[PDB]
């Protein structure tokens, strides 16, 4: 998948054999005045390797 | 001359297709260029034969 991610931080292959397994948790890791422990790369030089 | 041929893709050339799509609609078309390609190349070969 190409965007802010997929393509600068964790890029997956064509070929994965495999799933993901998502679930919503906004009370264990999110906080009222934001949980900023969580962080993103934004830029890089290049594309990513899978 | 069939190499000429979309083959039901956007393009008919292989560096072309790789440096402007992502990589699974890429994979896609791609995978549709080569077994078409490969489909005209036995029935070349079947006629030769």
């Amino acid at each position: 998948q190409t965007g802010n991610i997929a393509d600068y931080n964790y890029k997956l292959p064509d070929d994965f054999t495999g799933c993901v397994i998502a679930w919503n948790s906004n009370k264990l890791d999110s906080k009222v005045g934001g949980n900023y422990n969580y962080l993103y790369r934004l830029f890089r030089k290049s594309n990513l390797k899978p | 001359k069939q190499l000429s041929s979309k083959f039901g893709a956007i393009s008919s050339v292989l560096n072309d297709i790789l440096s402007r799509l992502d990589p699974p609609e890429a994979e896609v078309q791609i995978d549709r260029l080569i077994t078409g390609r490969l489909q005209s190349l036995q029935t070349y070969v079947t006629q030769q034969l």
